[PDB]
């Protein structure tokens, strides 16, 4: 779960860089 | 969602005339799909 959370945040920040705001899922 | 551009590298950046030089192509695409199932058991001829 810790690895998954780190990789998921690290892909969310790539979503955080039209190209409008992308979405979370049911974590 | 996909988007390509093509611009003169100095003039497309200016956010007042940047539309007048670049060339953009956007493409958004969704496909939603569900497959549902419904069984009904009949064993007497009344329900059939």
């Amino acid at each position: 779960a810790a690895l998954s959370g780190k990789k998921y945040s690290d892909i969310r920040v790539i979503d955080g860089t039209p190209t409008n705001a992308n979405q979370l899922f049911d974590g | 969602v996909s988007q390509a551009e093509s611009k003169v590298p100095l003039l497309g950046d200016i956010p007042l005339l940047g539309r007048l030089f670049r060339s953009t192509k956007d493409t958004h695409t969704k496909r939603n799909l569900m497959v549902f199932l419904r069984p009904t058991v009949v064993r007497d001829s009344a329900g059939l």
